[PDB]
RNA sequence: CGAUGUCGGCUCAUCACAUCCUGGGGCUGAAGUAGGUCCCAAGGGUAUGGCUGUUCGCCAUUUAAAGUGGUACGCGAGCUGGGUUUAGAACGUCGUGAGACAGUUCGGUCCCUAUCUGCCGUGGGCGCUGGAGAACUGAGGGGGGCUGCUCCUAGUACGAGAGGACCGGAGUGGACGCAUCACUGGUGUUCGGGUUGUCAUGCCAAUGGCACUGCCCGGUAGCUAAAUGCGGAAGAGAUAAGUGCUGAAAGCAUCUAAGCACGAAACUUGCCCCGAGAUGAGUUCUCCCUGACCCUUUAAGGGUCCUGAAGGAACGUUGAAGACGACGACGUUGAUAGGCCGGGUGUGUAAGCGCAGCGAUGCGUUGAGCUAACCGGUACUAAUGAACCGUGAGGCUUAACCU
RNA sequence: AAUUCCUUGUCGGGUAAGUUCCGACCUGCACGAAUGGCGUAAUGAUGGCCAGGCUGUCUCCACCCGAGACUCAGUGAAAU
RNA sequence: ACACAGGUGGUCAGGUAGAGAAUACCAAGGCGCUUGAGAGAACUCGGGUGAAGGAACUAGGCAAAAUGGUGCCGUAACUUC
RNA sequence: AGGACCGAACCGACUAAUGUUGAAAAAUUAGCGGAUGACUUGUGGCUGGGGGUGAAAGGCCAAUCAAACCGGGAGAUAGCU
């Protein structure tokens, strides 16, 4: 449940550690994005030197929501930080090479089979 | 209604153990992927139990890899296989939500004897 | 096809071999019984009129009890009517069993609504409210403006405003039936069928599936 | 919120038509003191269906 | 909306709607019948009679619980000495409402609320 | 001119079609893909932000699309007052000055209970020509119609390659709506606890009052959406542009004059709702009244008496029905509410006692005590015997079976 | 610039984007030296702008307790 | 002009906290403010709470939320010290 | 020591919501500024319509201001309704 003006933590190794959503994509008048979606973010606070600088505009994917994901059995899975994984505007697959934290099971599909190998806990 | 509670005693299970709030729970969830169906553990404190017969639940919380995870369950569901207690504690509340903003040494629950 | 009449008692959930939590509800359906058969030459249209339930002897009235004993049935509580088609053979004395839905996958459910009183303009028709601040005085929830100036110079017919909310006959379609009950006379249908519990609903095979 | 004509006694009565106060339809009677008290109410004496309360 | 709720607001706030029913329940057990209006006496019912169903089973702790309910040293002793055993067989219903018309200066529809025992 | 408040935003729309999307056909300097351009088509849908007082505009970024217009450049008896606009003040510039200047910054009171037409809801009287209890047929009306993408066919055809479909199928999502609360949560000043400050219940303990529930932590049923079920259809008919078949006028070509076939979200239906105050007032299976008379109104008329039934109104208990009406259940044959026992659910070891200790406090009885609406129960309390209204074969004409 | 019309002049930071803001250029329509020039520590219920904290301002409004508005009883206006 | 949520100078100063005539509860003392009884709608005034995000609202952080006391360590450019 | 600071009395009145035939013909509730000084306040006396008074807005001078209130010329005059 990520809308515009949502300040996200960055899960991966690609230098950013605080981003800000600016749009959600894939349908008019859209309000909310959970896992599996492709939001568009700026980058607000990198590290001293990394693959992407301050002020880049590039797509992403929300991987860890505080609203949580909802299973078939009604059970919810909630986190403690709104956080995303960076991406690439021309390849739809990430920039960094190491994913911290756990990601959810409901993301696996052959658009996104590369963040389920690096993640240490497919929850 | 005894038209509700005639089918709300067919779906239930008789293999659920007993636990209070504030203890560590090992939960073996069944997981599908591809063709294999296999087990996966879960281990953390439980901070909210809800008692509604068929509709009962609880909430397990663990700091896995820095990203703190809470997860509710459905107690009488066939996605949970077994539930065990591991170390039972003594809190004088039953909705521990002060264990949400609190991490590390100061977020403990002391042991319960007897 | 030949509908039936049930009463919604509660809401529960059926689980699966997998772990799906299917929402479901229990409409109790006793064995309904034919009361008046019509056709074209008798009345003008082929149909069926039935009644199930139970009503007390000292409050069934002398017009109704004559219609009851004209058939030979018990003291039910309603009077409902179902239209029909051709290709059927029927009488009056035979009562309809509860297993008519035992081979249909998708059904339809009609009933009453709940009564939400004299509603509001922000509540019924979903009018987005205005500024609760920033200068605005005494117009936080009103429906704003309703007509043009002087041409028409009147409020059009078909406008939406405050009024009574629901409390009428509504219809949900194509629903999912999972299980019947020959033992305690139930129907388990997936979802949230209309009306509060303690009301009587009209269930039928779905008109288009 | 300002009128533009003075309406008539005809419209005044046409509004005043629905003011039809009816009286009590019938009273009811005791069985040990015998007066015409209201239906489901005590007497001025203090009787109700046989009992003398106070 | 008010669906399936309970209670009655009675045009007073909720620091008032316990401090009034204290005095009303401090007078009803005193005089065993009083004259008060009909919504104030249809819902004084379940404020006085669970106070007597509690007082049926005498203890030491109930002499503090009903002391919390009433705050009157007279009424706790009378409620546990006289009005306790005198209804020690019924399954509740220690009250009775009797309509007594209306009232003078305000057209207030009154009532007589009583215990079953005066004779 | 004895006054119709003016630009732009917010809130609600409705029609127009010179049509932005989506639907069907012809041309191309159209291989496919994507386009060019007119012709038919208005059912439905139409961006969130930065900047200035701004419609526009520029820019960042989506989508199938970010249409064009009238409606007092819609809408201040519905709402901001920033713009231009009153009184103050200043800068440029002009005049000697008083002061001006589509030049500019700064601060600057937006009044009203709806009489009537109108519109959304809820109702009483009467008519429907014997009177009452219900269920319905439906002439008309009214909401509804949207679209993305991935996968199969198929990497087929086309194409040198590069690329890359028609036509049909299977799945999943957003915007908009209908419900309901079982699951996830929200509120829960009526249900448990902790806690400060102070005064009283004689006092220690124990409980209650007040300071926004004093501050908080939890929370039942209900109300709710972010919570999850369903919808938009498929089909039939005649149709707009266009392609036809047969074929004279005009012995030949000719969709047209005779006739015959196809054709799209527009049309009528099909889906659903209130629907006999449709005066063209209906259809429809049921239950009740089968007494005497005199008076001039000589019969469709007025009155005295046993008659007062069907059934409804009123009164009390009330509700997942509700502004008041109205709709629904119960009325001693009966669970309609309040009570009560057993339970559930919420909070979290009550007071009292004995031990430990300097004391705060823990430990035992103890998952104990209290418990709002909540599911199945109990006649102890409340719902009174009656009385009140509705009557006694239905008017006339004409047609048809029958004694 | 509180004075600059052509104008959103021109460039650079600030923002993904900045007709306002801060820093420079001077082609100043029409600043300028006691109707004063430029500058400045503190101060202002002062003009303009960005940032952290905070949340119904808002996307999106849901529930709750009170004084009114609706019913019954007494008194009983006003604009037109 | 009203038995008016308006205004009008001096004198006295109790407890438990408290820096104190602030504030919270009180005793001495005074009043419940001259219309009520009900039901628990739209809407409006005055308020308490809120899941995910946190100024995207708008002319503008307008309103609201938040900070908030005593003791100790510490404290930048700039300057008329 | 202060035309010092935080802050009740006291004086003033910056913003917003109430209300604009309201409790008031300018107030009330939550916030605000000054608060040993060029302050605030009770009493008395002084100034006077082309004149008074003004830390200067044409402000204020008995709910009246670019020339007050009352009586007189005055039944001022009016090509205008
Ligand atoms: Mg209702
Ligand atoms: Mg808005
Ligand atoms: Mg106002
Ligand atoms: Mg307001
Ligand atoms: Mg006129
Ligand atoms: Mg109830
Ligand atoms: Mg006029
Ligand atoms: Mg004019
Ligand atoms: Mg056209
Ligand atoms: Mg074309
Ligand atoms: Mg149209
Ligand atoms: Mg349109
Ligand atoms: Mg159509
Ligand atoms: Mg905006
Ligand atoms: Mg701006
Ligand atoms: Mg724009
Ligand atoms: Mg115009
Ligand atoms: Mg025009
Ligand atoms: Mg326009
Ligand atoms: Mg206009
Ligand atoms: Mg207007
Ligand atoms: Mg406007
Ligand atoms: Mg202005
Ligand atoms: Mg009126
Ligand atoms: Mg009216
Ligand atoms: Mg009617
Ligand atoms: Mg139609
Ligand atoms: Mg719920
Ligand atoms: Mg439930
Ligand atoms: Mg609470
Ligand atoms: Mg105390
Ligand atoms: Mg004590
Ligand atoms: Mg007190
Ligand atoms: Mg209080
Ligand atoms: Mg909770
Ligand atoms: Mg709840
Ligand atoms: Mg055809
Ligand atoms: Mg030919
Ligand atoms: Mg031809
Ligand atoms: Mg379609
Ligand atoms: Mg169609
Ligand atoms: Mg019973
Ligand atoms: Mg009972
Ligand atoms: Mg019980
Ligand atoms: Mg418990
Ligand atoms: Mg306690
Ligand atoms: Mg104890
Ligand atoms: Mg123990
Ligand atoms: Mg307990
Ligand atoms: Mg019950
Ligand atoms: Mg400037
Ligand atoms: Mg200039
Ligand atoms: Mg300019
Ligand atoms: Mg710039
Ligand atoms: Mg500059
Ligand atoms: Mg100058
Ligand atoms: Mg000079
Ligand atoms: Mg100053
Ligand atoms: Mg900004
Ligand atoms: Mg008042
Ligand atoms: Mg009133
Ligand atoms: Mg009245
Ligand atoms: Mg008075
Ligand atoms: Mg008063
Ligand atoms: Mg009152
Ligand atoms: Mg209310
Ligand atoms: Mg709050
Ligand atoms: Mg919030
Ligand atoms: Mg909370
Ligand atoms: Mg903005
Ligand atoms: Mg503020
Ligand atoms: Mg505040
Ligand atoms: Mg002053
Ligand atoms: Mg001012
Ligand atoms: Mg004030
Ligand atoms: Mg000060
Ligand atoms: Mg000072
Ligand atoms: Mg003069
Ligand atoms: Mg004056
Ligand atoms: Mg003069
Ligand atoms: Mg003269
Ligand atoms: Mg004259
Ligand atoms: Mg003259």
């Amino acid at each position: 449940m990520i809308q515009e003006q949502t300040m996200l933590n960055v899960a991966d190794n690609s230098g950013a550690r605080r981003v800000m959503c600016i749009k959600v994509l894939g349908g008019s008048h859209r309000r909310y994005a959970g896992v599996g979606d492709i939001i568009k973010i700026t980058i607000k606070e990198a590290i001293p030197r990394g693959k992407v600088k301050k002020g880049d505009v590039l797509k992403a994917v929300v991987v860890r929501t505080k609203k949580g994901v909802r299973r078939p059995d009604g059970s919810v899975i909630r986190f403690d930080g709104n956080a995303c994984v960076l991406l690439n505007n021309n390849s739809e697959q990430p920039i960094g090479t190491r994913i911290f934290g756990p990601v959810t099971r409901e993301l696996r599909s052959e658009k996104f089979m590369k963040i389920i190998s690096l993640a240490p806990e497919v929850l | 209604s005894n038209i509700i509670k005639q089918l709300e005693q067919e779906q239930m299970k008789q293999d659920v153990p007993s636990f209070r709030p504030g203890d560590t729970v090992e939960v073996k969830v069944w997981v599908v992927e591809g063709s294999k169906k296999r087990l996966q553990a879960f281990e953390g404190v439980v901070i909210a139990i809800r008692n509604r017969g068929l509709h009962s639940a609880f909430t397990v919380r663990k700091i896995s890899n820095g990203e703190g995870v809470e997860r509710v369950f459905q107690t009488h569901s066939p996605v949970v296989d077994s539930i065990s207690v591991k170390r039972r504690g003594a809190v004088r509340k039953a909705k521990l939500y002060y264990l949400r903003e609190r991490t590390g040494k100061a977020a403990r629950i002391k042991e319960r004897l007897n | 096809m030949i509908g039936l009449v049930g009463k919604k008692v509660g809401m529960t959930r059926i689980f699966t071999e997998d772990g799906v939590s299917i929402p479901v509800t229990v409409i109790e359906v006793e064995a309904n019984r034919v009361t008046q058969v019509k056709d074209l030459a008798n009345d003008g249209y082929r149909a069926i009129q039935v009644t199930t339930g139970a009503k007390k002897a000292n409050r069934v009235t002398k017009p109704e009890a004559g219609h009851f004993a004209k058939a030979g049935v018990e003291a039910g509580r309603g009077l409902w009517e179902f239209r029909l088609a051709e290709g059927e053979e029927f009488t009056v004395g035979q009562s309809i069993s509860v297993e008519l839905f035992a081979d249909v996958k998708k059904v339809d459910v009609t009933g009453t609504s709940k009564g939400k009183g004299f509603a509001g303009t922000v509540k019924r028709w979903n009018f987005r409210t205005q500024d609760a601040t920033h200068g605005n005085s005494l117009s936080h929830r009103v429906p704003g403006s309703i007509g043009q100036n002087q041409t028409p110079g009147k409020v059009f017919k078909g406008k939406k405003m405050a009024g009574q909310m629901g409390n009428e006959r509504v219809t949900v379609q194509s629903l999912d039936v999972v299980r019947v009950d020959a033992e305690r006379n139930l129907l388990l249908v997936k979802g949230a069928v209309p009306g509060a519990t303690g009301s009587d609903l009209i269930v039928k095979p779905a008109v288009k599936a | 919120a300002v009128q533009q004509n003075k309406p008539t006694r005809s419209k005044r009565g046409m509004r005043r038509s629905h003011d039809a106060l009816t009286a009590v339809t019938s009273l009811s009677v005791d069985k040990t003191s015998g007066e015409k008290h209201l239906r489901h109410h005590i007497t001025a004496d203090g009787y109700y269906r046989g009992r003398k309360v106070i | 909306m008010r669906h399936r709720k309970s209670g009655r607001q009675l045009n007073r706030n909720s620091s008032h709607r316990q401090a009034m029913f204290r005095n009303m329940a401090g007078s009803l057990v005193r005089h065993e019948i009083i004259k008060t209006t009909l919504p104030k006496a249809k819902e004084l019912r379940r404020v006085v009679e669970p106070l007597i169903t509690l007082a049926k089973t005498d203890s030491v702790a109930n002499r503090r619980l009903a002391f919390a309910r009433t705050r009157d040293n007279e009424i706790v002793a009378k409620l546990f000495n006289e009005l306790g055993p005198r209804f020690a067989s019924r399954a509740g219903g220690y009250t009775r409402i009797l309509k007594c018309g209306f009232r003078a200066g305000d057209n207030a529809p009154m009532a007589y609320i009583e215990l079953v025992d005066r004779s």
